[PDB]
RNA sequence: CUGCAUGGCUGUCGUCAGCUCGUGUUGUGAAAUGUUGGGUUAAGUCCCGCAACGAGCGCAACCCUUAUCCUUUGUUGCCAG
RNA sequence: AAGGCGGCCCCCUGGACGAAGACUGACGCUCAGGUGCGAAAGCGUGGGGAGCAAACAGGAUUAGAUACCCUGGUAGUCCACGCCGUAAACGAUGUCGACUUGGAGGUUGUGCCCUUGAGGCGUGGCUUCCGGAGCUAACGCGUUAAGUCGACCGCCUGGGGA
């Protein structure tokens, strides 16, 4: 991404903007996986262990909405 | 009274939303409306009224009916109804084991007898004032629980219940004592364990007041003998 | 007044993290000699105890069954969890021909002639509930009769 | 949000169009995955195909960096 | 001599906070609940919810001094006047 | 169908689902023996080979390491034509038909109502999670059942030996 800051900005706000700009693009958090290989049968219980946490935690927020007060 | 009129002027017929409604109780359903279900007056009235007469001659017969209901919005009315019936009520969040381990509840209810005799025995001088206090805590607030009880004996003869649904651990004891129940039931409830069912709304300040405008009336009605 | 036999006392033992501490389970059957009939399984931690427990237990969670005047009506199956039961009438004199804990729980419900066999799993804490949910579930004439509107000699 | 597709009735979607489509590609070039953009399944995989026919025909670069 | 026969006694874990029982309930059963979960505390201390309800040894208090004030008695002590 | 399939385009083609129809008329299900397909690895011939990587060498750890950590590295993984029918080839749940409370979704089509906004009511196919009766030794299944039955095939009879 280009990032040419312009004047009367101060390098510490181009700074973050760079860095906000990478982390949206999310080029880093891409490394970490593509620095060795996975092999299919591991991505797809990868995929299935976040499925299954990742509406399990709906279904939680859904089901403690009947008891426990606080 | 028994008035349909009454019942649609007060809000029985609503219920909850149309995701939550059991699928054992669809006769006593009238239609969905916005989601929302809606029950039977032509239904509910009769039922209510033989519930009723059953439970007028079960007070002649000298039986010590026991209302139970731990909602907050009605919990002030569930004591001023079973006052003014002079029957015995439960309004905090129902003991489990307050009918099967009757042994405990008698223990409990002679611990408070103790201390009750206590506040007239002046024996709030062999103690100093922390003492004092502690043991008034102990009384309030072991009174505020079962408090209704008291004068009671031993088991109730038949059982009232505010909402089944919440107090279906209640129903269960009944049922396993052989005490008969008049549970009032809604479109969310399991009237399996109830052999009398009252249908309709049940948390509303209206419709539980004319519930218990109607059950003590005619509680007093039949001990009226 | 009312019979009573305990069939089979255990020796279940529990583990602690200071060793290993004992207790004793004990299944009786009560009955009294008619259609009336209950079973019951105590906990303590000696066997009079235990047994007392059950005592008390099988009283109020007594049962009644519609038996013939010296026999059962009909043959009948109970199915529990490990135990399939089959037992069926006899005649005067055969005597009960059953054996363990079913023989206990049909002298205390009454049949004198009855020819009982058990598959399955044969431990007595299921076959007593295989049995007696299997004496609970049989009919009798007049309760057909009732159910089915014709009447007992009709249905002979 | 809501797809726009299915609320303006637009049927079919076409590469050739550039300026009310280069709201569905990030400044990086990556396509906006369907929990932030709000779009149906059945116009997502329309909406891929019309991406890739940009960038095969140099209508939307496949990166900010090329050369 | 034998604390590898013991009584009595003592130290540590550790004034750490847990250790159990009665009834009831749940599971065919071994067993579980209570004792778990949120707040809170020094704590199984208190509350709420929850088939749990209660009880014992238990966390505190009741025991001994200090910290404001009252009365009584005034010697071998105080000198307000 | 299973194994398994992921830029885009072109050509051939199999299969699947829906409103309203028309048409033959039991032509329907299963199926020993047989036939075909069938992960990867492997073998033969002809090619190619960037990266990865059995065997192999060296370095490191360890008392020892013919291994896990590292640097290289051939077969192979890439293509065409041939051989095997082997997997935890799993949903450890065979193929087909009917019935049995409900809730919250995903995908795909259609009907209707004023579609002013994925407004509202219905209706079929596939698929995902809870959950009642019931079943089960229990975990658990639970309208896509492991609930009750019907038609057929295959398999099981103690653990080793095997
Ligand atoms: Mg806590
Ligand atoms: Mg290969
Ligand atoms: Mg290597
Ligand atoms: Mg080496
Ligand atoms: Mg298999
Ligand atoms: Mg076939
Ligand atoms: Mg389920």
């Amino acid at each position: 991404p280009v990032i040419k800051v312009r004047e009367n900005e101060p390098f510490d706000v181009a700074l973050r903007r760079f860095k906000r700009s990478c982390e949206k693009a999310g080029v880093l958090a891409e490394v970490r996986r593509r620095e060795f290989y996975e092999k299919p049968t591991t991505e797809r219980k990868r995929a299935k262990a976040s499925a299954v946490k990742r509406h399990a935690k709906k279904l939680a927020r859904e089901n403690a909405r009947r008891t426990r007060l606080y | 009274t028994v008035s349909m009129r009454d019942m649609l002027k007060a809000g029985v017929h609503f219920g909850h939303q149309t995701r939550y409604w059991n699928p054992k109780m669809k006769p006593f359903i009238f239609g969905a409306r916005n989601k929302v279900h809606i029950i039977n007056l032509e239904k509910t009235v009769p039922m209510f009224n033989e519930a009723l007469a059953e439970l007028n001659k079960i007070a002649s017969r000298k039986g010590k009916i026991l209302f139970v209901g731990t909602k907050r919005a009605a919990s002030e009315a569930v004591k001023d109804a079973a006052l003014s019936c002079d029957q015995f009520f439960v309004n905090h969040r129902w003991l489990g084991g307050m009918l099967t381990n009757w042994k405990t509840v008698r223990q409990s209810i002679k611990r408070l007898k103790d201390l009750e005799t206590q506040s007239q025995d002046g024996t709030f001088d062999k103690l100093t004032k922390k003492e004092a206090l502690m043991r008034t805590r102990e009384l309030e607030k072991l009174e505020n629980s079962l408090g209704g009880i008291k004068d009671m004996g031993g088991l109730p003869d038949a059982l009232f219940v505010i909402d089944a649904d919440h107090e279906h651990i209640a129903i269960k004891e009944a049922n396993n004592l052989g005490i008969p129940v008049f549970a009032i039931v809604d479109t969310n409830s399991d009237p399996d364990g109830v052999d009398f069912v009252i249908p309709g709304n049940d948390d509303a300040i209206r419709a539980v007041t004319l519930y218990l405008g109607a059950v003590a009336a005619t509680v007093r009605e039949g001990r009226s003998q | 007044e009312l019979q009573e036999k305990l069939i089979a006392v255990n020796r279940v033992s529990k583990t602690v993290k200071g060793g290993r501490i004992f207790s004793f389970t004990a299944l009786t059957v009560v009955g009294d000699g008619n259609g009336r009939v209950g079973f019951g399984y105590g906990k303590a931690r000696e066997v009079p105890a235990a047994i007392q427990k059950a005592m008390e237990k099988a009283r109020r969670n007594m049962i009644n069954v519609a038996l013939n005047n010296g026999t059962l009506q009909h043959p009948v199956k109970g199915v529990h969890t490990g135990s399939r039961v089959f037992m069926q009438p006899a005649s005067e004199g055969t005597g009960i021909i059953a054996g363990g804990a079913m023989r206990a729980v049909l002298e205390v419900a009454g049949v004198h002639n009855v020819l009982a066999k058990a598959y399955g799993s044969t431990n007595p804490i299921n076959v007593v509930r295989a049995t007696i949910d299997g004496l609970e579930n049989m009919n009798s004439p007049e309760m057909v009769a009732a159910k089915r509107g014709k009447s007992v000699e009709e249905i002979l | 949000k809501f797809c726009r597709f299915t609320a303006e009735g637009v049927q079919e979607i076409d590469y050739k169009d550039i300026a009310t489509l280069k709201n569905y590609i990030t400044e990086s070039g990556k396509i906006v995955p369907s929990r932030i953009t709000g779009t149906r399944a059945k116009y997502q995989r329309q909406l891929a195909r019309a991406i890739k026919r940009a960038r095969y025909l140099s209508l939307l670069p496949y990166t900010d960096r090329h050369q």
